[PDB]
């Protein structure tokens, strides 16, 4: 029997290094194709989306989200904590000015 | 005649693994439990705002299709210029 | 229905007999049976309802005649109370003599 | 024999009693047979709601510089909330008070009033 | 004659203990114990008063957890319903798996 | 003696203002004072006639506090505190 | 020297709407309210003896309904552009509320 | 009374008198079938409404609305005006106690 | 087939004349112009509140059909008490 | 929305400050003029609750209990 259970928080450092070195999108295309379709229904119905329009919306949306999480992390390391939490996300948005 | 489900994907597909894959690119090491409902509230107020300006350009040309040059034109106004997805 | 179906209970036969005593040669529509049958089944759940609580506060375990006389005094209004507390005692008097 | 025992509340880890909400639910004639999974659910909904009158009230006692949750500090916490003023919305709290509010039109702002000997 | 003063029963030890977990420094004056026993004896009356109607309308004879849960979804307002239904479900789950 | 007039002239003019300056009113007309003695003698009649009815049911001659907490509860205005 | 700082009509009434709205005591005097409760109970059953905690649970519910009909007659006298509550306002609040 | 013109506000008194003396529902049945169906989608999907359920909802919803208008009217005649307006509806809801 | 579902135009389904016939039974003589949008706000909150309690009873019985003795059992709790269209 | 904030402060002229107390309150007009700086505006009153006087009570060691 070899449990080989790496201690908590050491599998993730290997995960961070491998993920930061590749460019493939991390949210699946079929589910995202629908979230845009639902948020478009209210503005007008009978709107037909070309293939590129869903792709651009995926690259901008991943990029806003990747960033908010590098600023939430910077705020967490300030309070002496090492983990992101719900309260930290709201200091980053008040300071950046989005409100 | 109608997909029995009319949920139009209720902020879904952003499953725990996807939010634990985007955060790890960021640098986050120990994501806390309540973040997942909040990060499905911030994505939501963004996908709507690029969209409201995107439809507003298409109705101006009277066409019924939202082409990618319309999304690149809307994204410049808010503040982030995507380069090349549409050109 | 009649496929071994259940039989409902209605205070509709009884209401027709009362209509005959007060006003002879007059009839009721089936829509007007529906408003009347509900009233007879709503005054039952307010007059009986105050009686249950009155028994518990005192500590006693039985809903006897005195309790349905305090409920009629409180739930009903002004002169539709003196004319109904009096009418009920007269019928209890007769039953005590014979059943 | 027969062993030794511990409180039912501890077994489910709830502070509010779970053996007294079974007698009071069966000796009030609410229903003939009480399920045994219902005293435990109803000793947790009361406890969650107890903290909603014990935490918002305490936070309003520090703000007035006192160490006891007296009767008024209970009104300033059940009348300043939007989901606890729509449940306890008819109740009157003994020796409480009113929440401060003066409608704006009344506040002094007549601006010299006028109609007098031409102030010009 | 005899002593045996009827022993009044009140949920007042349990309110002091919840004050201690939520805030470890404050204390409750006697009147607030009075305005708190009444709250506990009022929410209990509403939740077991809509359970009994629900048990009877759908012909049935016992109040099981689902029945004491339909009431919390109806009597409590908007947000407090979602948090409370979850808080109970975690507490019953621990009881069965023990 | 419970002189009828004296009992109702008991809610005096100063206390029909200080019970109204706790609501926000800034100027009070002269005739408010008469009407507001009228609406506190048709409220007490209704609360003190449904505390007597419970008292008689238990064959007692004292109107206890719990009975008033049960008269107010029926008409839609529960009182928490001066009772149990 | 004939100026006792006589306050203009309206500055000694906004310093009392602000000292009575921040206190918890009872405005009606206790002894004159122990005779209204007894005159209104000498017509229903003669010789009824009130307890000492039920002549205070009636004061605290007849002083919290009046301070609740004076915030619905100061939201109806500001709808006709007036600042003075008048006896045709108390009568309107009752018809809408349901107590006519 | 040339059929060409009756002075403003005189056709309506004939309308009020005729309308108050009959009981037929005043909102069309097919459009109201839909409003209920749309509101139901959020609470659950796959809900099938029996014919009576949409009838009761029509005879309660008309009754709440017929009432708000009589109380809005009482408020309007107070300010010396003779017409209902947007502001008057809000005073009726605060006094009745629904909005909070 | 029926390849369409009910949009949200329904709240404007109440017409401008219908709110002028439910107000002429009320005694109203000169309805003002802005009232029509407000009366589509008061009806809109009410129809949801009878509805949420109606669905909550049906899901208790694990059925899929909202029968009228469910509307009549929801309308009693909120305040009214329809007598008639139900038992 | 600026004149209505001049009666409240008892003056008959809409001076530069009364312009900030009207464009820094309304949510539609503070999301359009949200970067602009008024010439002598000042600031809108706000003290965060955590630092208000005492509250947690400055007793510290509080020798005794």
């Amino acid at each position: 029997k070899k449990p080989h259970r790496y201690r908590p928080g050491t599998v993730a450092l290997r995960e961070i290094r491998r993920y930061q070195k590749s460019t493939e999108l991390l949210i699946r295309k079929l589910p995202f194709q629908r979230l845009v379709r639902e948020i478009a229904q209210d503005f007008k119905t009978d709107l037909r989306f070309q293939s590129s329009a869903v792709m651009a919306l995926q690259e901008a949306c991943e990029a806003y989200l990747v960033g908010l999480f590098e600023d939430t992390n910077l705020c967490a390391i300030h309070a002496k904590r090492v983990t992101i939490m719900p309260k930290d996300i709201q200091l980053a948005r008040r300071i950046r000015g989005e409100r | 005649k109608r997909h029995r489900k009319v949920l139009r994907d209720n902020i879904q597909g952003i499953t725990k693994p996807a939010i634990r894959r985007l955060a790890r690119r960021g640098g986050v090491k120990r994501i806390s439990g309540l973040i997942y409902e909040e990060t499905r509230g911030v994505l939501k107020v963004f996908l709507e705002n690029v969209i409201r300006d995107a439809v507003t350009y298409t109705e101006h040309a009277k066409r019924k299709t939202v082409t990618a040059m319309d999304v690149v034109y809307a994204l410049k106004r808010q503040g982030r210029t995507l380069y090349g997805f549409g050109g | 229905k009649k496929r071994k179906r259940s039989r409902k209970e209605s205070y509709s036969v009884y209401v027709y007999k009362v209509l005959k005593q007060v006003h002879p040669d007059t009839g009721i529509s089936s829509k007007a049976m529906g408003i009347m049958n509900s009233f007879v089944n709503d005054i039952f759940e307010r007059i009986a309802g105050e009686a249950s609580r009155l028994a518990h506060y005192n500590k006693r375990s039985t809903i006897t005649s005195r309790e349905i006389q305090t409920a009629v005094r409180l739930l009903l209004p002004g002169e539709l109370a003196k004319h109904a507390v009096s009418e009920g005692t007269k019928a209890v008097t007769k039953y005590t003599s014979a059943k | 024999a027969r062993a030794k025992a511990k409180t039912r509340s501890s077994r489910a880890g709830l502070q509010f009693p779970v053996g007294r909400v079974h007698r009071l639910l069966r000796k009030g004639n609410y229903s003939e047979r009480v399920g045994a999974g219902a005293p435990v659910y109803l000793a947790a909904v009361l406890e969650y709601l107890t903290a909603e009158i014990l935490e918002l009230a305490g936070n309003a006692a520090r703000d007035n510089k006192k160490t006891r949750i007296i009767p008024r500090h209970l009104q300033l916490a059940i009348r300043n909330d939007e989901e606890l003023n729509k449940l306890l919305g008819r109740v009157t709290i003994a020796q409480g008070g009113v929440l401060p509010n003066i409608q704006a039109v009344l506040l002094p702002k007549k601006t010299e009033s006028h109609h007098k000997a031409k102030g010009k």
